[PDB]
């Protein structure tokens, strides 16, 4: 045995255990959703009670990488903090090199390359954090990126990652997402996550949903109060 | 046959081999595609055919196609994000040779910068030798198309009808026992044989929305993707 | 089990076994106790020593006007962070000429932690950090962990069998939104007091406090001034 | 980032470098190749055989010219070989800078030579798989040079390097001698390039290079066909 | 316990042969070589036999040989690998002080590489002196000479000085081999006196090839 | 079954320290005892031959003019230790003009215990954690000082320390003939009487080795002239 | 820049590569130096020569300067680089301050060198032991001997090499100042000491005396034999 | 269920070995052994086996009838540190 | 990073250490090569190894090398090397020339190319050099000097030696037939002639098979030589027909 040491070295099949092993460790994370709709795209994001000594808005899982785009994580917390770090730091170099705000077909590119860089060599490990990265423009339309450890970037209509991939995947796609706007998608999420992680396996949890699109004239910040007791009180009927 | 660290790093065997190069080979055939390249008398065609198992990804985004110069296209097999990694190379490198000389690279010396690249790899003890191959197909004045294959272990040659992924054997047969007519080539003749060659490989029979097709011509150097309009009219016209 | 020889390494289960390591070794330290009230933090740590003619070892450290630590671990990493905090602090007060918000600090320490978890050959920093401070928002708690991960709080406890102080904590967490000073500091040393044996208790060399708020600085109290704090002090029930 | 910093090739027990020893036998198991001079120029002879007929056997080549009166050619590993080249080339620019003259055949080889071994005791790598074949002609009288992956060069005055190429040096032996002409040395290489050819010889299969007092040149597909035409 | 250890060739196996002639007990002899077999299970079977029959006697002395033999040669016939070399050291390792009371029985071991065999083997309580043998010095060589050409019928001519610096460090093997190789060439001629010039080929003869 | 240097246990404490605190025992042991009077620190030699010159090996060396340093276990890397706490005690009275408290020097000496790192840097006092256990004596402002310090980089003040091979017996005897109200020349005689129980051979007056330090005058040791004076008076 | 550690402590406190060092050390050529109140002699035996070697580039005993000498006991290649370097700090030393160098001083700087060769990284330890002898100004003729590990010590008299406990055991019996009441009485016990020692019958011993006036003053293979004689004759009478 | 585990011994369990292993010793009456406890830092029980039978082995030797402390000196001299480059422990205390 | 290390600098259990000792068992095969001094002059004795029937022969030299005016030197073991270390020292005795103006004792050279050597086997974790040769020269210091290296870094001088497969019965047999200050460069030949004779098992001593280089001390050319082909064969006649004189007569 022994070929699942280094990430410099082929198994007799041909393929890289490292990264597997990585991305085995992504596999038990919490869960996050991200579906695109007529013009913008909204995250959801359920964040687990550990204990209640920890106070909400507590450990953060979705970042605001620019002024205009918004990413959210799963995996380990400091890889994902670190790579928030890089990918804000390029935005901010691209924004004084040229003198606009970057699409973000290079933004995920870069960050992809220079994640990618890091299962190469024997000296240093891979990231293990996969994430999601969403943004409007008013000249571009709506974008939704997710990438993963390997360092791959694919673009969807909308797609969730944590434990529960395929179940909750299963209730993304019966949505028509092709036309309604998302003002009514908050609804939909909020339905669609308290529909999975039984109580059985645990008691409480919070919610984190964000928003982006020219509704916002094009920002992306969090949703108020208010919104979310609204499309709180509307799920709390989906259990019948 | 083999003692020692021979199956762990890049050091010869005691027969002569050496492993860590035999092992991306069959590293390549991963990912579970196909891709065919044909040269005519005065047109180059290159098929290539995509996969998108659900209806959540977007079917605009996972192109293996990628326009290297304008007057130079390239077709990708193999992993993902090594892929993107080559081509970033590639088109620096051509960059660079521009800026330096002032005019175009001819289609070989970039093919074999870029091999040369690769064959440092395979000499130290540090590295992966990147798993995934190239094809590269441009117009040289004076010299008519050319095509060129580049492999991960650094074995570069000009070709005149490859096939590379899964079925490499059987379509390279069919393709000999085809060009054994001894005939001449125009573009539908190219581009019927190219379709049809795959076609039988995997029998399908396919629709307009599984298959790429890339061309070039000496009436317009400049490299261009195929519209689906005008792929559905070969593929149509060519079943009588 | 050769998993278990070096940082860059994944387990088969996706578990470094380094880190699991380094959590373990922060375990070893003394109890120390952390809480805050509507403007006041206060954390509370307790002593030990070798012989009864060794001095007790210190465990609160002195950073800022509005910032201090409790340090639970191996001494020569606590330096070495300590060292860091007093340097970023003063390089922001002369530059931009105000105090550094507690939060930009944390996220400062983080960034510089996780970077040895990465790299070949180089180990982690075994320390337990308790943040305690004040800014423009209020009172402020927080916890490190030498993974590179930090909480926000509002009451933790850690060390050695800091378990049963925790639930303690857990138990009258409502109260804290409406008890001042002098109550406040006789809860957590009610707090501390549950994580020590059946034979032995506080005596006044072996406890230290300290305190910041709105209109105080942060202040130091060992071994002399304790003991208007400690008297009238329930005994413990049997 | 960071190498290795430390050699791979270490001294056996018995006191034999392992890794040198099995360089020479992936070596041996390369594309046979032969070479004569007689008097008056200098012949290289090698074979090559592409496996399907969709190579375009117009686009490489295995006789490479260093310079006008300077020829290489090669026996064992493929990529690596190009890489040598290149340093050779470099190497006969940044001597032609000092002395305004052509280098010397010894000089190159010297050089060369160096290079590989020096590559033997380096941090982190394995040594090449290519044996060389060089000629030349300066002040007259032609010169042939062999090197070898352990860094040791002989002059041969007619050699083979291959597979089965015992059987070669004993032929050479059993044919060559002292006084020729370039044409005899031709036939003789071709014919000894035919001891164990493939299933039949065209006049692509097979790369013959010359280099007389007059100059070195890689001869074309019409004087190829022309000589293995009224031979065999 | 007593093991007995140093360079090759300077009469280990004689003091073992010289024990056994003065002493009463029985003595039992094994080379560590054929321990191994080509079998399972066979190697611990021959080492419970061998002490069962040890102490089925009366008291006496067993003789191990050459054991670095087992941890250092691998030989195709061993159909298990590098593992049953192990099973049999672990019997071997408890014959000595296991769950059982001993009787009375000595060892005595030797080998000229002592630095590969198992530390566990060796520790006190397995294995109490061990006691190293250095090579000849110039008084101990006069000697050797000595006694190894008592029953010789030499010639006065020979200067044995000249074969006592005949080589750097040359070992006690070597002495009787000189001697018998010399008788050897000098009885060739059918004549019974040696000279010098004799021992001036003979040494080359033995330590040169 | 390698490891590098920088390697956790599974218990959280790491290897290479844990190892040197147990080589510090092979050495000679060492008494100290701080007064308010002043401070005393005993020494043993370890003569194994006639032929020494005792006067050749000595343990306590001064840092400066009021400042004492005991040291046991491994002697030859100390050397470097010793320089860097003079070097910085005269480098702070260049630059403040004044003397430091000898806890201040400690922690400044005790900073540089953990540095070994295989990668990274150009040469560094790498490969291990020295092998020292040191003794600090002197006399502030707050009275007389004395402190103990470890390879793993601890400090901490005590009263009656005791370090070496013999460290365990030396420690629990001494409890039980101390206390606050101690003077000096009692003092240096429990600590004499304590050496001489736990030799090894003989005692005399070059076996030993003896340095006080008082308010009043500097760093002062004992000649074999006023050494014996205890002795006889046992 | 290889750089990886090499000396690391042993699960039970020890550093193996040193005692590999002493270990290596133990097996070389003996050595023996002893004082006087005016001549130090120091000497080396078991020269095993083969009739063929130009001596003046075999010997062991080189001079630091006018007034130090040097006699060393384990592998010969590192002793020119040592021996190189003190040289250069000797002559270094005078440029600054004008004075002479102390014996002393050179005993510390050698064994500090060597001490610190073992904590870097990528670098074995040295492998020799070696006798500074030297008589300083103010008449205190004095020897130092150093260690691998790096610990020096001031001594009466010492051997080193190969067989060290019996030299030294006959030494401690034999040395008292009635021995070294005479220079003639000084040589006549060293080379007893030489001679109950590695057999060298005679040819095979290689003196060097210090009487505190100047340089160097090799014996020639003169007074060894006289030396030698009266040795048996005194043991003759005395028997 | 239980894992018990024996480790080498620390102070008390030196002399005590050696109160166990000598009281059927004819030696002298006024030797102390916690010198000899902290003569030999990390050793086992078997090395204070062999002390003692090494002791009785240097009286013997001579003519003597009862040993003394140098017997014992000279014994821990031999057996601990002349014999100590023949030592499982470091390389057993790292469990392999 | 360290899974893959091979420590080419520690030391052993017993004591020596491994590399040189492989190196050195490695350098006892693999050429024979000798040099006597007894009077002015001074010669060296190489028997040849490649000696197949298809050598260009060129060069003049295959194993001689110049480094001065009035030095050269032999080697044995891997070829390149060699070359390497000769290259090295060729430039080190021109800075000396440079520093100087004066010709270059030979001792300085070679302990200069020792500790050079020597570095490697102290530290940096590489293989050491194979590589075991002599020298000879003329200084005005000590007049005419022969000196021997070893891969470890230990040199001497030396009259009569030998490094070749056999030296050990070169060394035995040049113990007891030596002359001191008295063989000229006319009755050493045939010793050694008759010594090579002794090394080499194939008889008949092949005129091709050695080759010899005598260095002379001239005013102002100080001549370094190899002798021909034309006048090997004589001195090997030579010898025969004395050896047959001996024979006869006993
Ligand atoms: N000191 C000696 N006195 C007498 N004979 C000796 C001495 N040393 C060696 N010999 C001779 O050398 C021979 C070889 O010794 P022996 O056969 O016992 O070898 P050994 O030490 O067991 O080594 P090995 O394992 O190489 O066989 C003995 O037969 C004896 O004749
Ligand atoms: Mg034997």
């Amino acid at each position: 045995t022994g070929y699942d040491l280094s990430a410099s070295t082929f198994s007799p099949d041909g393929r890289v255990f490292q990264v597997e092993y990585a991305m085995k460790a992504v596999e038990n994370s919490s869960t996050a959703i991200g579906i695109r709709c007529k013009d913008g795209v909204v995250f959801g994001v359920e964040k687990l009670v550990l204990s209640k000594l920890y106070e909400e808005g507590s450990n953060k899982r979705l970042f605001n990488v620019d002024r205009h785009v918004g990413m959210a994580v799963a995996g380990l917390l400091a890889d994902a903090r670190s790579l928030a770090d890089i990918a804000r730091e390029e935005a901010s170099n691209f924004r004084s090199n040229f003198g606009y705000n970057i699409p973000l077909k290079h933004l995920a590119d870069r960050v992809a390359m220079y994640v990618h860089a890091y299962t190469l060599y024997s000296a240093v490990r891979p990231f293990g954090c996969s994430f999601m990265l969403g943004s409007y423009s008013v000249n571009d339309g709506a974008q939704l990126y997710m990438i993963d450890p390997s360092g791959v970037s694919y673009g969807y209509w909308g797609c969730a990652i944590g434990k529960a991939r395929q179940a909750a995947k299963t209730e993304i796609e019966k949505l028509q997402m092709k036309e309604m706007t998302c003002r009514d998608i908050v609804k939909e999420v909020a339905k669609i996550i308290y529909i999975v992680h039984d109580e059985v396996k645990d008691k409480a949890f919070e919610l984190e949903l964000s928003w982006v699109g020219e509704l916002t004239n094009g920002r992306h910040e969090i949703v108020p109060k208010d919104i979310r007791e609204e499309a709180e009180k509307y799920a709390k009927e989906s259990l019948k | 046959s083999s003692a020692g660290f021979d199956r762990h790093i890049t050091i010869f065997s005691p027969e002569g081999r050496l492993y860590q190069v035999e092992y991306a080979f069959k590293a390549i055939n991963q990912g579970g595609l196909t891709s065919v390249a044909v040269r005519g008398k005065d047109c180059a065609v290159i098929v290539t055919q995509k996969k998108v198992p659900d209806k959540l990804l977007d079917s605009s985004t996972v192109t293996h196609l990628f326009k290297i110069t304008e007057n130079i296209g390239c077709v990708m097999t193999g992993m993902t994000a090594d892929s993107r990694s080559q081509v970033q190379r590639a088109r620096y490198e051509a960059a660079n040779w521009k800026y330096k000389y002032g005019y175009e690279i001819p289609v070989d010396m970039l093919c074999k910068r870029i091999a040369d690249i690769s064959q440092v790899y395979t000499q130290n003890a540090e590295m992966r030798p990147l798993g995934c191959c190239m094809i590269l197909i441009g117009i040289d004045e004076e010299q008519g198309p050319q095509v060129y294959k580049c492999d991960p272990a650094g074995y570069y040659c000009g070709f005149k009808a490859t096939a590379a992924g899964v079925k490499q054997t059987e379509s390279t047969s069919f393709l000999e026992k085809k060009v054994k007519k001894k005939f001449d080539w125009t573009f539908e003749q190219t581009v019927e044989t190219a379709i049809t060659c795959l076609s039988t490989v995997l029998s399908i029979d396919f629709k307009p929305s599984e298959i790429e097709v890339g061309v070039v011509t000496v009436e317009n150097p400049k490299f261009r993707i195929l519209t689906e309009a005008e792929i559905d009219a070969h593929l149509v016209a060519l079943a009588e | 089990n050769q998993y278990d020889n070096d940082v860059t390494v994944w387990s088969p289960q996706g578990r470094i076994h380094q880190i699991e390591y380094a959590m373990e070794a922060v375990k070893q330290g003394s109890a120390t106790v952390g809480l805050k009230s509507k403007t006041h933090a206060v954390l509370v740590a307790l002593k030990r020593a070798q012989s009864e003619l060794a001095a007790h070892q210190k465990k609160i450290l002195h950073v800022d006007n509005h910032i201090g630590i409790s340090i639970a671990g191996l001494t020569a990493d606590a330096r070495l962070l300590c060292n860091f905090m007093r340097q970023e602090c003063l390089d922001s007060r002369f530059v931009f000429d105000r105090p550094l918000p507690v939060s930009r600090l944390v996220s400062l320490i983080g960034s510089k932690t996780q970077i040895p978890t990465q790299r070949y050959g180089r180990r982690p920093y075994g320390v337990g950090l308790l943040i305690a401070g004040y800014d423009d928002m209020g009172p402020h708690i927080f916890q490190t962990c030498p993974s590179a991960n930090y909480f926000d709080c509002r009451a933790m406890s850690i060390g050695a069998r800091s378990q049963s102080a925790r639930t303690y904590l857990e138990r009258h967490m409502s109260e804290f939104m409406e008890c001042n000073l002098n109550e406040l500091v006789k809860h957590g040393l009610r707090a501390l007091r549950e994580t020590l044996p059946a034979e032995q208790d506080l005596t006044t060399k072996n406890v230290s406090i300290g305190i910041v708020g709105k209109d105080l600085e942060f202040t130091i109290y060992d071994d002399d001034d304790v003991s208007p704090f400690l008297e009238g002090l329930e005994e413990r029930p049997q | 980032e960071r190498g290795y910093s430390f050699s791979l090739t270490t001294f056996s027990p018995s006191g034999k470098l392992v890794q040198i020893e099995y360089a020479l036998a992936a070596v041996a198991g390369g594309a046979p190749s032969v070479g004569i001079k007689a008097a008056n120029g200098v012949v290289l002879a090698t074979e090559k055989k592409q496996k399907s007929i969709l190579y375009d056997e117009r686009s490489v080549h295995k006789v490479e010219p260093i310079t006008k009166h300077i020829g290489l050619v090669y026996s064992g590993m493929g990529p690596d070989y190009r890489v040598l080249v290149h340093r050779a080339r470099k190497l006969a620019q940044q001597y032609y800078l000092v002395y305004q003259e052509p280098i010397p055949t010894a000089q190159l080889v010297q050089r060369v030579a160096s290079v590989m071994q020096e590559y033997t005791q380096s941090g982190g790598v394995r040594p090449f798989g290519v044996s060389l074949l060089i000629c030349g002609w300066n002040e007259g009288r032609p010169y042939l040079f062999q090197s070898d992956p352990s860094g040791a060069y002989f002059a041969w005055k007619a050699t083979a390097m291959g597979k089965n190429y015992v059987n070669g040096k004993t032929f050479l032996e059993k044919r060559y001698n002292e006084d020729l002409e370039l044409e005899d040395a031709i036939h003789t290489a071709i014919l000894t390039l035919k001891e164990s050819f493939e299933g039949q010889m065209t006049e692509d299969n097979i790369e013959v290079g010359i280099c007389n007092e007059a100059g070195f040149r890689r001869l074309t597909p019409t004087e190829v066909k022309d000589y293995l035409a009224a031979i065999a | 316990g007593v093991i007995l250890y140093g360079p090759p060739g300077t009469g280990k196996t004689l003091l073992a042969k010289a024990v056994a002639n003065q002493t009463s007990a029985t003595f039992l002899r094994v080379v560590g070589s054929e321990l191994i077999q080509k079998y399972l299970g066979d190697g611990p079977k021959l080492v419970r036999e061998l002490f069962r029959v040890a102490e089925e006697h009366a008291p006496s002395i067993v003789f191990i040989d050459e054991i670095d033999a087992i941890g250092t040669k691998r030989y195709d016939s061993n159909s298990g690998g590098e593992r049953e070399i192990q099973r049999t050291m672990l019997e071997l390792l408890n014959q000595l002080d296991g769950f059982d009371s001993r009787g009375d029985v000595k060892v005595i071991m030797a080998t000229n590489r002592i630095e590969t065999l198992d530390p566990a083997l060796i520790r006190p309580g397995r294995i109490d002196r061990k006691i190293e043998f250095p090579l000849p010095d110039e008084k101990t060589k006069k000697r050797i000479f000595q006694i190894h050409t008592s029953r010789m019928t030499l010639a006065d001519d020979v200067t044995l000085d000249d074969l006592i610096m005949a080589k750097d460090d040359l070992s006690g093997a070597d002495i009787k081999a000189i001697c018998t190789e010399a008788g050897l060439m000098a009885l060739r001629e059918r004549r019974m006196k040696v000279t010098n010039e004799d021992f001036k080929k003979s040494k080359e003869n033995v330590l040169y090839k | 079954y390698d490891r590098g240097v920088n390697t956790f246990s599974p218990e959280g404490r790491l290897f290479q320290v844990e190892y040197a605190i147990e080589a510090i025992k092979l050495g000679s042991t060492a008494i100290g005892i701080q007064t308010s009077e002043g401070v005393c620190l005993a020494v043993e030699k370890r003569i194994t031959s006639p032929l020494m010159e005792p006067s050749s090996i000595e343990k306590i060396v001064e840092i400066d003019a009021h400042i004492g340093c005991a040291m046991s276990g491994l002697i030859a890397d100390a050397k470097t230790l010793i320089d860097k706490a003079r070097v910085e005690t005269q480098n702070h009275w260049f630059t403040y003009n004044e003397t430091m408290t000898v806890e201040s020097v400690t922690q400044a000496v005790s900073n540089l215990a953990l540095q070994f790192g295989e990668e990274d840097a150009d040469p560094g006092a790498m490969s291990r954690p020295f092998g020292v256990a040191l003794l600090f004596g002197g006399v502030d402002e707050k009275g007389p000082q004395l402190f103990h310090m470890d390879p793993s980089g601890t400090f901490v003040q005590c009263d009656a320390r005791a370090i070496g091979s013999a460290s365990e017996g030396a420690q629990s005897s001494l409890q039980e003939v101390y206390h606050k109200s101690m003077t000096l020349k009692e003092a240096i005689k429990s600590s004499l009487i304590i050496l001489k129980q736990v030799m090894e051979e003989k005692l005399n007056a070059t076996n030993i080795e003896l340095a006080t330090v008082q308010p009043g005058q500097n760093f002062h040791m004992f000649t074999k002239e006023e050494l014996e004076e205890v002795i006889k008076d046992i | 820049s290889y750089d990886r550690a090499i000396t690391v402590f042993s699960p039970d406190g020890h550093l193996f590569q040193v005692e590999y060092a002493q270990e290596a050390v133990k097996k070389g050529s003996t050595a023996v130096g002893v004082r006087g109140r005016d001549i130090v002699v120091l000497g080396v035996e078991k020269k095993s020569v083969a009739k063929l070697q130009d001596e003046r580039t075999v010997r062991k005993i080189c001079a630091l300067d006018d007034n130090v000498c040097m006699a060393f006991a384990g592998l010969t290649a590192d002793a020119r680089i040592v021996i190189n370097r003190a040289r250069v700090e000797c002559q270094s030393h005078r440029l600054t301050v004008e004075d002479p160098v102390t014996v002393e001083y050179i005993t510390r700087y050698i064994a500090s060198l060597k001490q610190r060769y073992t904590q870097s990284n990528g670098r074995r330890p040295f492998g020799i032991s070696a006798l500074i002898v030297g008589f300083d100004f103010d008449g205190t003729p004095r020897l130092y001997q150093t260690d691998p590990s790096g610990t020096y010590h001031a001594w009466k008299a010492n051997a080193i090499g190969r067989g060290a406990k019996s030299v030294r055991e006959f030494l401690e019996k034999n040395y008292t100042d009635e021995a070294i009441e005479t220079d003639d009485l000084t040589i006549k016990l060293v080379i007893k000491a030489l001679l109950e020692v590695v057999q060298s019958g005679g040819k095979n011993i290689e003196l060097a005396v210090m009487r505190r006036d100047q340089s160097l003053k090799i014996l020639n293979p003169e007074e060894i034999e006289k030396y030698v004689a009266e040795i048996e004759k005194e043991k003759e009478e005395n028997e | 269920d239980r894992k018990i585990e024996f480790s080498l011994p620390d102070l008390e369990g030196r002399t005590h070995i050696f109160k166990i292993h000598a009281r059927s010793m004819s030696v002298e009456r006024d030797i102390r052994f916690e010198l000899l406890a902290r003569l030999c830092p990390n050793s086992t029980g078997a090395e204070i086996r062999s002390v003692c039978t090494e002791a009785g082995m240097f009286a013997i030797r001579a003519r003597r009838k009862i040993a003394t402390e140098k017997d014992f000196l000279e014994a821990v001299n031999k057996v601990i540190k002349s014999y100590a480059k023949f030592s499982a422990t470091p390389r057993y205390m790292t469990y392999n | 990073s360290r899974r893959y290390d091979s420590r080419t600098t520690i030391f052993s259990p017993e004591g020596r250490l491994y590399q040189v000792e492989y190196a050195m068992e490695a350098i006892g095969h693999a050429g024979t090569c000798l040099g006597i001094l007894a009077n002015d002059g001074v010669l060296l004795a190489a028997e040849r190894r490649n000696i197949h029937k298809l050598l260009d022969e060129v060069f003049f030299s295959e194993k001689i090398y110049k480094l001065n005016e009035d030095m050269a030197c032999s080697v044995a073991g891997i070829t390149s090397d060699a070359n390497v270390l000769t290259n090295e020292l060729r430039l080190i005795a021109q800075r000396y020339l440079l520093q100087y103006q004066e010709p270059i004792p030979c001792e300085q050279l070679v302990t200069a190319l020792c500790d050079i050597k020597q570095a490697y086997t102290q530290f940096g974790g590489k293989r050491p050099f194979g590589v075991s040769l002599l020298y000879i020269g003329w200084d005005k210091h000590y007049g005419f000097q022969l000196y021997q290296s070893d891969p470890s870094g230990n040199y001497g001088g030396w009259k009569a030696t030998c490094i070749g497969n056999n030296s050990a019965a070169a060394v035995s047999m040049l113990k007891q037939d030596y002359k001191e200050g008295e063989m000229t460069l006319k009755s050493a030949l045939a010793l050694a002639i008759k010594v090579l004779n002794k090394t080499m098992d194939v008889s008949k001593l092949s005129a091709e098979k050695v080759e010899i280089a005598t260095l002379t001390r001239e005013n102002g050319k100080t001549v370094i030589r190899v002798l021909k082909q034309k006048e090997v064969e004589q001195l090997i006649k030579k010898h025969e027909e004395e050896e047959a004189k001996a024979e006869r007569e006993k």
